[PDB]
RNA sequence: UAAGGUGAUAUGAACCGUUAUAACCGGCGAUUUCCGAAUGGGGAAACCCAGUGUGUUUCGACACACUAUCAUUAACUGAAUCCAUAGGUUAAUGAGGCGAACCGGGGGAACUGAAACAUCUAAGUACCCCGAGGAAAAGAAAUCAACCGAGAUUCCCCCAGUAGCGGCGAGCGAACGGGGAGCAGCCCAGAGCCUGAAUCAGUGUGUGUGUUAGUGGAAGCGUCUGGAAAGGCGCGCGAUACAGGGUGACAGCCCCGUACACAAAAAUGCACAUGCUGUGAGCUCGAUGAGUAGGGCGGGACACGUGGUAUCCUGUCUGAAUAUGGGGGGACCAUCCUCCAAGGCUAAAUACUCCUGACUGACCGAUAGUGAACCAGUACCGUGAGGGAAAGGCGAAAAGAAC
RNA sequence: AGGACCGAACCGACUAAUGUUGAAAAAUUAGCGGAUGACUUGUGGCUGGGGGUGAAAGGCCAAUCAAACCGGGAGAUAGCU
RNA sequence: CGAAGGUGUGCUGUGAGGCAUGCUGGAGGUAUCAGAAGUGCGAAUGCUGACAUAAGUAACGAUAAAGCGGGUGAAAAGCCCGCUCGCCGGAAGACCAAGGGUUCCUGUCCAACGUUAAUCGGGGCAGGGUGAGUCGACCCCUAAGGCGAGGCCGAAAGGCGUAGUCGAUGGGAAACAGGUUAAUAUUCCUGUACUUGGUGUUACUGCGAAGGGGGGACGGAGAAGGCUAUGUUGGCCGGGCG
RNA sequence: UACGGUGCUGAAGCAACAAAUGCCCUGCUUCCAGGAAAAGCCUCUAAGCAUCAGGUAACAUCAAAUCGUACCCCAAACCG
């Protein structure tokens, strides 16, 4: 079918920062940069398919891009999506 | 289609190095050629700490124009001009004033 | 619009000329009248917005031919 | 003093937005003029 | 890869090579964003690789 | 085609290549997210929400497709109402929107001039709207002419600032005729002698010339100044090539080219020979465009402002003869002359340039030339329609100044 | 009960002073009027230029009004500077 | 072995001008005789750029108000910390809507911006931060009103309008307390809950709409009663004994 | 102790009075100026269906998607 093509196309990167690492250590939660559309069902299916780990719930958000000044020009960065995936215990 | 190719030996016609011959190493898209060991510049290279950090005044070879070079012959011993001749299907270069293939 | 179904008369423009020749833009409207014609070939009344010269056209050549022309050009009735 | 511009994005998009200009014929001519001039912001939509 | 080895392949063998290229691209960009992958060019080539497969899949399955 | 490349600011890293499926260019294919005529419904554009159907299912769901309105046609149904329409449903085909100028039509100003102004002019101009094409419209004499004749329409130069029109003011202003560019004539209103007849559109085929990548393309060295030679000086060669650009100063002989000779697997536009689909062609017999021509009224166009104003067009009311007939020949009548209205189609000469290609300039050279040589219809101003800038130059080469 | 009374929020704008190249292209300060109504306010609609709307001043219609603003006739016209 | 340009000097013509030359510049200039002009500026409250003048003058934006110690630094009235002082407290406090758009937090820099300095910042640069079945939107439903198949009207554009379909400023299910980050929390975590659908079984049983009825579903003012939010005092508990 | 603050235990945790402009109260009285609509919700049946389908009731289960969530918000962040 075409489901596994979508599941491989959803995930982009794991996010890395202090809040991501602290949520991983305490709350058993991985933070992922996902696709822009990327619903919670597609994210949960993709993590359970491509990391072979069981997944409890997904909280997503859309991070807005910051207007950066380069020389004299102004460029708004990409709007991307972030997913806090809570695994099992 | 390029007369002066990469592993050639050419003699410089005009410049601070008129007459000095040498090997080509790099031709650029600009219509310029780096000839090995003629057009030397003293670049005041800055040391970069977040890399290997040499610094120092470095001799580089500057780009020379392709019209300033001409292919050395070592049959007549002077600069010659290069033409394009059609043998069996590959296009070859041929020397002028002696119709010989490079 | 004020358009006869048979003849196709539309309001044209023109001038109110006065006795001092002061022109004013005016309209010439057709003498349009919504009339019901009897049609033996359809055994019914067809309501057309016709002019009086349109009724003289229908009174000269019959309504079976004028409705054929309206069927021909693509208008409805 | 209360000034002449008191903003609201709903009245903005309902009066000067793209669908409002694309409704009427003169607004489509406004869009045609904005395209022929070559403007980068066609309407005020965002 | 090249065109002709894929041009001799079946439809469903092209499909499993498509899925293999998708898994390969997934692992590659995971290594790229993680801090691995000194050799970035693989990313680009695997991208064009998938396009090659998909092009033949639009010729072989029907057009 | 090719030994180099992975677009630019712009490096860098990691790589792909070199006798040929690296890159690059050209033809044809594939992909083509969402908005936009936006076409499934809606909407504050780039969003929200579906329906029906088919198949992939680990049963939580996915995927593909279709679903706008209008017009034409066909088929099912089907009201008051009996039949039948109206209406409802499905199918197939077309249209929709955008674009610089040109073209035709439906409307349509005023500033201004008249040294005020109202008729007039400006001006059928601007502007609005509708429609089509590569051109469009007009077009085959119910025309002009003058008792001699010319032979459809369009454009140019005269006639001619002439006759005329004109508060006879301001102004507007022909035609006849002549010289040219370009040439083309037909079909229906109907029957019988026939069915590929003189031919056009729609498909293939062959050839030629084009277009879309490209290939070959001649012949100069020494010496002095110089940062650097292409300059000066000296001695040679090419030239169907001394057009142009670049190369460290001014190059025919250093490079790219130019004159010249060539080059297409595939797509092609053009005109040539032929094969089908439809349509007839060639003869005699007849017909030969009715609410029409003309009239009364009110307007408009004709250069012609109602004047003695012919002619054309209509809003309104009327209303013939019909080839023993009818129109026109500038009031009108008679005689002659000339043509046949109320049905159509038609190429070239002509107008225009968003864009593409080459070339030119007693055109401009950064306050100029486009508003914009520069990431410009941008920053900025305005709710909005809309307005709208300034801003080029190191060097031959970054050798862009280590310490 | 009240287009009742006193008086905060709220709405207004009577007087004075300051400001007058302001802190502000209409304000501040101290007093002032209404403050259960013909009140006031948020949000969204509708009316558009010889037009709207006007408890009427030619007032207001985006700091513009005895006819807005933008673009076009248009380089209007100027016996005047 | 040095053009146009720029800048001095000296000759020369009745004048507009001309010629030579020193310095800078570093690549073009152009006789003579003809030809054409975007052909000569001091003025137009001329247009654009630059720079003066008033002049180191006014002013530095509420008369709520600061003082000191230590830090950090090259530099401290202004930043950080601490002690006092003063100002608001129906706000000059704490939440949101509208509207902005990253201004939020951390590290770092002081050219510009801040009417002064700045080590500071709502500034520059980089990194991080917005977690929802219950909150708001989306969604169901309508008001004013918009669009509007057909339709009716209109030179054309278009106007109005029925069926419909939008339109919140209104009506419609569901979550609280505590803890946590430098930055989120009714969203994360802990504890305890709630709502609406789809699917499966088990029983009883008539279900069914676009239609009928109820309900949703409503004004100003006034007065009293029951209460709570909240506050004050006592009791209790921990500390003090100045 | 990074000196900012993190880690563990943690007593009582009651009564009386006062009290709203908030809740009962979309109530009650009164007046004239006579005070939205529709759906969710409840109920009735018509066409239809009646082994079922559907409904009621209990239980198990799965789903609740998408968008906003920072910060200012009587203000140095909106309009001037």
């Amino acid at each position: 079918m075409i489901r596994e093509e979508r599941l491989l196309k959803v995930l982009r990167a794991p996010h890395v920062s202090e809040k991501a690492s602290t949520a991983m250590e305490k709350s058993n939660t991985i933070v992922l940069k996902v696709a822009k559309d990327a619903t919670k069902a597609e994210i949960k299916a993709a993590v359970q398919k491509l990391f072979e780990v069981e997944v409890e719930v997904v909280n997503t958000l859309v991070v807005k891009g910051k207007v950066k000044r380069h020389g004299q020009r102004i460029g708004r960065r990409s709007d991307w999506k972030k997913a806090y995936v809570t695994l099992k215990e | 289609a390029a007369k002066i190719r990469r592993d050639d030996e050419v003699i410089v016609l005009t410049g601070k190095d008129k007459g000095k011959r040498g090997k080509v190493k790099n031709v650029l898209s600009s219509g310029k050629v780096i000839v090995e060991g003629i057009n030397l510049v003293k670049k005041h290279q800055k040391p970069v700490p977040a890399l290997n950090q040499p610094g120092g005044i470095v001799e580089k070879e500057a780009a020379i124009q392709v019209s300033n070079v001409a292919i050395f012959n070592a049959a007549t011993g002077k600069a010659d001009r290069v033409g394009f001749r059609f043998e069996d299907g590959k296009k070859v270069r041929f020397f002028k004033s002696n119709s010989e293939t490079i | 619009s004020r358009v006869c179904q048979v003849t196709g008369k539309r309001p044209v423009t023109g001038n109110n000329r006065s006795h001092a020749l002061n022109a004013t833009k005016r309209r010439f409207l057709p003498n349009l009248h919504s009339h019901r014609f009897w049609v033996e070939s359809e055994k019914r009344f067809v309501t057309l917005r016709v002019s009086a010269k349109g009724m003289r056209v229908i009174d000269k050549k019959g309504i079976d031919t004028v409705l054929a022309e309206l069927r021909a050009r693509g208008e409805k009735y | 003093m209360k000034r002449t511009f008191q903003p609201s994005v709903l009245k903005r998009n309902r009066s000067h937005g793209f669908r409002a200009r694309m409704a009427t014929k003169n607004g489509r001519q406004v869009l045609a003029r904005r395209r022929a001039k070559g403007r980068a912001r066609l309407t005020v939509s965002k | 890869m090249k065109a002709k080895e894929l041009r001799e392949k079946s439809v469903e063998e092209l499909n499993t090579e498509l899925l293999n290229l998708l898994r390969e691209q997934f692992n590659l960009r995971m290594q790229a964003a993680s801090g691995q992958l000194q050799q970035s060019h693989l990313l680009k080539q695997v991208r064009r690789d998938v396009a090659r497969v998909k092009t033949l899949l639009n010729e072989k399955a029907g057009a």
